[PDB]
């Protein structure tokens, strides 16, 4: 159905507000809010949202608390002031996916249309993309397991419409734009290695552990395709790619010629002025 | 003796060569701070813009 | 004062040496601020507009 | 540029040569005692005063040792000298009594300053012409406080009562404080004159008179042994809100400076426990003064723990200056603390680290600080730490006035005007009291700018130089004329421009050229 | 008769909500409310900010429904937002950010409760995207006309309040009218979160995706751009052939505004992409 979605920073900043108004409780469990957007267009667009109280139980995990009246009131007034946005789905700040979440989402699965689930972290220590869009659909399982709600990963992007970019850029005055050049590119070319390093290290360890040491048949079948992807590159000897390396290095030579020639052109005015201005200043000095 | 007017002398002249190296540091700092003042002048110009 | 000139000059040496990393910081940062302000006044210009004479 | 690891031992082993000679020398023992600050170094020479049996030679060393260059060392040596002797018997008593007196100097200074006064009507007339009822109202009375300091003359303010109390504002507080600046060193006539104003119902409509009286009292009794502090506690015990807390913290905090008492610390804590920003800022200013040299262990963690838990900026800057001024001789100690607090998110605390490392590294003993000072000056986008940057630089480089304008020459014209302002303050404090023209010839581009901040800073910087200088040696005519044009240009300039202008003019006319400043 | 120095604290919450209110800033008159908590007299903080439904009457004291107001406020009280209303905000598109008669009248009516009553007017329509800077408004008393206008200390921030440097509206409407300074607040949480989110917004999901794409597009797309670059550079060089004549004639003064240098430098900067992505391709090929 939906190929990709658009998530604005405003809702995550509303989560920052959720971490703001806490006021030192001593509980700070997962808080379920109500996300709003436009389900009319194929691509999902998030504008703004509100917050609803959500509480659970220590021992029993099947306990979930929502409000129909508050939801209908907030959505009612929001629809009253703005008719260009309606209900879509919900989201939680919990780093882990609870089993009760299917029952929590079941409500909006009944009353509302199909809802999208978003998982974020309470502490922004994650370098990767904090927002993961998960569509709720029923898929046929190959192993023959009974049909249940399955969360499928949907690609997403973080962007703003018009004024939000200005607001962010003004409030920050730190981050820099694309700015094609040396430092902007080389920073990426440096840190990206760590971007892959910490992620892969955080992944393959728990992967290796849970595969051999673990149970609850999450359908490992896709991981054979994972390993297959890892085997899609059987150590190519580059012998066929030698010509490509030759063309690339030829382009490098072109870069060399361009650089040398252009710099040689720039050196003109400098290696003229450095003489003609100095000799004239010196002779007219006294 | 032949030290203070010899060894200490060539030591002071070695210090003069050090003053030459620090003269290189000096005028390098000079032209670098002049280029700095130039870039700051252009930045102040677009600031006026 | 002859032999004191050395030890007295060392302070000036260190003082002139400490300015290196300083002018490094200035020249590396102020160009980034330069392109920053450059793109700031560049983004001011927009395609939609009115044509006069 | 010694690290003090050797030089102190070198001097303390070099003070044994002159005691074996025919006569002692005051210059070397003074220069050493103001350096190593060792109690055992003065231990022999204090008890040799009786052995030598010479009164005239002891007066000099006693006077110049008790005059300056120590606080807790003096507080220790006074009781150390109090212990020595009876709890020439009759001569030693009057000697040991008179040497720690210090009131004589205040007497002769107040006297010669009373008889040297020379005033002109043109200046005061100009101030009364350029005065406004809002902004420069405080500038006029602070200028009056500047010129009337030491002469104890209230006759200039006895002209009219409608030039002061005509409106209710902080201007009356600054006026009373200005009066406190006018007269100093009075254990009787001060409180007497303050109580002579309205001793009727003992209930003034304006509390700024009482609070300002407390602040003035703190200004007068500062660094004295005649402290009324014992009474000031019960006077602070009175029931009020704005003036007792704030003015009391300022006055009592300034009066208790150097005492390092735990009582004033406790009451200051219970004064800052109300979470209020203003009285907590005054509490910070007072705490920084009274805790100097004490260096309490849990105080730092308590204050930095009290820092991020409040959103008010006043309490933040209050604790900032509080932890800034309290740090002395920590050069070999607090490095890790400053380095740890340098990475803090708070801009106020970031400036607080620089203000803290400022006075600690003074004397140009560390070249490491200026690295991160200039680094955080250029790199950081916030103008706060940038305008707070070169103050510490000027503080540590204050030794050589010539080298400063060269390295601040790039900060003469900066990107943001705040850096130009801080640099103006830098050229102001570094070239202060000196004859360096490197700032002076560069004052001409600084005196005219589209921004008013850098202009005002240039006025202050120009005010801190021309003071105590001969006109025949250097052509100051230009800057004097451009400074005298500021009052006639006030109509075509900014409201704060004329403020900083007359404020800059109050510097040269201060004390009638008699009193000056020295770093 | 006492007046201190007040400063309005503005967070990212109210800012972004006023940006959404900026998208809601259509010529149709709109209403808004601001909430917060007063710790003392000289400081004011705003946290909860929402919008209001549009009406045909426009902005008026009658437009505000008291029962609906108190209702929503109660709904905020039962939730985790225990803050009283600190005032109200609105938009004044295209006729200027100033206040009309009805506006100052309903302001006079709404300031009967709160002595402060912070007034904020946002007008993104004629406001360039270069600066989002906004100026908060205040209301002077009518009985202060005899005495001085503004008895406020801390005059150092007036230069920061000098941002509205327009030579008309300021000293034109200065009679019985004035403004107040604006500052922001940021902690480590918001800083790190928003910085990471924005950096990720300018980055990819796995971050290794669209890099190798351009790396392999260097031999297809960039090449044509390099050819065009050589075309423009040659178009400069043909004039550069004419330049040494002028350098052999005048040499005094510059009649050519064209720098001819920094642009070619930027061309080299675009040419360095191949070199920078070369090592990238090396890392991809290696492991
Ligand atoms: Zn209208």
């Amino acid at each position: 159905a939906v190929q990709k979605v658009v998530v604005h920073p405003l809702v995550l900043l509303s989560v920052v507000d959720h971490f703001n108004r806490i006021g030192k409780v001593g509980n700070q469990k997962r808080v379920v809010g109500v996300l709003l957007g436009s389900w009319q267009k194929k691509v999902l667009d998030v504008s703004n949202s509100f917050a609803v109280p959500f509480d659970e139980d220590d021992k029993d995990d099947s306990v979930w608390f929502l409000d129909h009246d508050y939801l209908e009131n907030m959505y009612g007034m929001f629809k009253k002031v703005n008719a260009r946005e309606r209900i879509v789905g919900w989201y939680h700040t919990g780093p882990k996916l609870h089993k009760n979440d299917i029952a929590i989402n079941e409500l909006m699965k009944r009353y509302c249309p199909n809802s999208v689930l978003v998982i974020i972290d309470v502490k922004p220590k994650d370098l990767g993309l904090p927002t993961e869009a998960y569509i709720s659909v029923e898929e046929v399982h190959d192993d023959g397991t009974p049909t249940s709600k399955t969360f499928e990963h949907v690609t997403s992007e973080i962007g703003a419409e018009e004024a939000e970019e200005v607001g962010v850029e003004h409030l920050l005055r730190d981050i820099k734009d694309t700015t094609v050049g040396t430092l902007s590119q080389r920073i990426t070319n440096q840190v990206h290695g760590l971007k892959g390093l910490n992620s892969k290290l955080l992944d393959i360890r728990s992967y290796l552990e849970k595969v051999a040491t673990g149970k609850l048949p999450i359908n490992h079948q896709i991981i054979y395709q994972l390993q297959d992807v890892f085997n899609l590159l059987p150590d190519v000897s580059l012998q066929e790619f030698v010509k490509a390396f030759y063309l690339k290095t030829n382009d490098q030579m072109v870069v060399v010629y361009l650089a040398s020639l252009i710099r040689s052109v720039v050196a003109l005015h400098n290696l003229i002025n450095n003489k003609i201005a100095n000799r004239d200043a010196e002779k007219k000095e006294g | 003796l032949e030290e203070g007017k010899a060894g200490s002398g060539l030591r002071q002249y070695y210090l003069s060569k050090i003053e030459e190296l620090q003269l290189i540091v000096n005028d390098k700092s000079q032209n670098l701070r002049r280029l700095q003042a130039q870039r700051n002048e252009l930045n102040a110009k677009v600031r006026l813009l | 004062d002859l032999y004191s000139r050395y030890k007295k000059l060392q302070q000036e040496l260190e003082f002139l040496e400490v300015q290196e990393e300083y002018i490094k910081d200035e020249q590396k940062n102020l160009k980034k601020e330069f392109l920053h302000a450059q793109e700031e006044v560049k983004r001011i210009q927009s395609i939609p507009l009115v044509i006069g004479q | 540029m010694q690290n003090k690891q050797f030089r102190n031992k070198v001097l303390r082993v070099l003070v044994k040569i002159y005691m074996n000679l025919e006569k002692p020398d005051f210059i070397n023992v003074c220069q050493c005692l103001i350096f190593l600050d060792d109690p055992q170094a003065v231990s022999d020479i204090l008890e040799k005063l009786v052995k030598e049996d010479n009164l005239l030679m002891a007066y000099q060393i006693c006077f110049d040792l008790y005059e300056s260059a120590s606080q807790q060392f003096l507080s220790s040596v006074i009781q150390n000298l109090r212990t020595v002797g009876t709890p020439e018997p009759k001569d030693q008593t009057l000697k040991m009594i008179k040497i720690l007196s210090g009131e004589m100097a205040i007497e002769l200074h107040l006297q010669f300053l009373i008889r040297n006064n020379n005033t002109d009507l043109m200046i005061l007339k100009n101030t009364k012409d350029a005065v406004r009822n809002s902004v420069c109202h405080t500038a006029t009375v602070i200028a009056n406080s500047f010129m009337h300091c030491g002469t104890t003359s209230d006759q200039f303010l006895r002209d009219n009562l409608e030039w002061l109390a005509r409106a209710t504002n902080w201007a009356k507080f600054t006026a009373t404080a200005s009066l406190g600046v006018i007269h100093k060193g009075h254990e009787k006539e001060a409180l007497q004159l303050m109580a002579t104003y309205l001793p009727k119902d003992t209930s003034p409509g304006s509390a700024y008179q009482e609070g300002g009286g407390l602040y003035a009292l703190g200004l007068i009794h500062a660094n004295h042994g005649g402290d009324i502090i014992d009474y000031l506690l019960n006077q602070l015990k009175n029931a009020s809100n704005d003036i007792v807390r704030h003015g009391g913290s300022l006055g009592l905090g300034l009066a208790a400076m150097g005492t390092a008492r735990q009582d004033v610390y406790d009451l200051l804590k219970t004064n800052l426990y109300q979470d209020d920003a203003v009285t907590g800022e005054a509490a910070g200013l007072a705490l920084g003064l009274v805790m100097l040299g004490s260096k309490n262990a849990q105080a730092i963690e308590d204050m930095v723990g009290y820092a991020q838990e409040t959103q008010h900026e006043k309490i933040l800057r209050g604790l900032a200056v509080g932890i800034a001024l309290v740090m002395y001789g920590r050069m070999e100690e607090a490095d890790a603390l400053i380095e740890s607090l340098c990475r803090d998110k708070d801009p106020i605390l970031r400036r607080s680290g620089m203000y803290t490392v400022a006075m600690a590294y003074c004397g140009s003993g560390n070249n490491k600080a200026i690295r991160r000072l200039l680094h955080v000056a250029v790199s950081d986008v916030n103008d706060d730490v940038r305008r707070a940057a070169v103050e510490s630089l000027g503080f540590i480089l204050f030794r050589t006035p010539e080298q400063c304008p060269s390295v601040v020459s790039l900060l003469s014209e900066s990107y943001n005007p705040h850096v130009r302002y801080g640099a103006a303050m830098a050229l102001g404090i570094c070239c202060a009291g000196t004859g360096n023209k490197e700032a002076i010839n560069l004052l001409e581009p600084m005196t005219n700018d589209p921004v008013n901040y850098v202009r005002q800073g240039a006025l202050i910087a120009s005010a801190l130089i021309m003071i105590q200088q001969t006109e025949i040696t250097c052509p100051k005519v230009n800057q004097f004329r451009q400074l005298y044009s500021k009052v006639i240009n006030d109509k075509h300039d900014d409201v704060m421009a004329k403020f900083g202008a007359i404020l800059a003019q109050g510097i040269l006319d201060a004390g009638g050229h008699n009193v000056t400043i020295s770093l | 008769a006492v007046d201190t120095a007040e400063q309005v604290y503005i967070s990212s919450l109210a800012l972004l909500k006023m940006l959404k209110h900026g998208r809601a800033g259509v010529p149709m008159e709109v209403m808004g409310l601001m909430l917060g908590e007063f710790v003392d007299d000289y400081t004011v903080r705003v946290i909860d900010v929402f919008a209001m439904p549009q009406s045909g009457t426009g902005v008026s004291v009658e437009a505000v429904d008291p029962v609906f107001q108190a209702k929503m406020l109660d709904m905020l009280k039962q939730t985790g937002r225990p803050e009283m209303v600190v005032g109200w905000y609105h938009s004044h598109p295209g006729f200027g950010c100033w206040l009309s008669g009805v506006d100052i009248n309903t302001q006079q009516s709404f300031e009967a409760l709160s002595e402060r009553a912070v007034a904020v007017v946002v007008d993104p329509i004629q406001s360039v995207k270069g600066k989002v800077v906004i100026d908060a408004f205040r209301l002077i008393n009518a009985n202060m006309m005899v005495l001085g206008h503004e008895p406020r200390q801390t005059t150092s921030n007036l230069g920061h309040l000098n941002k509205p440097s327009i030579q008309a509206l300021i000293h034109g409407l200065n009679r019985h009218y004035y403004s107040i300074t604006i500052n922001y607040r940021k902690n480590e949480l918001e800083q790190k979160m928003l910085l990471n989110l924005h950096k990720k917004s300018w980055m990819e999901g796995l971050t290794l995706q669209d890099y190798s794409e351009h790396c392999k597009h260097n031999e297809s797309v960039v090449k044509e751009m390099l050819e065009l670059a050589k075309n423009y550079n040659k178009a400069v060089e043909e004039e550069d052939k004419m330049t040494p004549e002028q350098l052999a004639i005048k040499n005094v003064g510059k009649q050519d505004p064209k720098r001819h240098l920094e642009e070619h430098v930027d061309v080299l900067m675009t040419s360095n992409i191949v070199q920078c992505l070369a090592a990238m391709l090396d890392t991809v090929v290696f492991k």
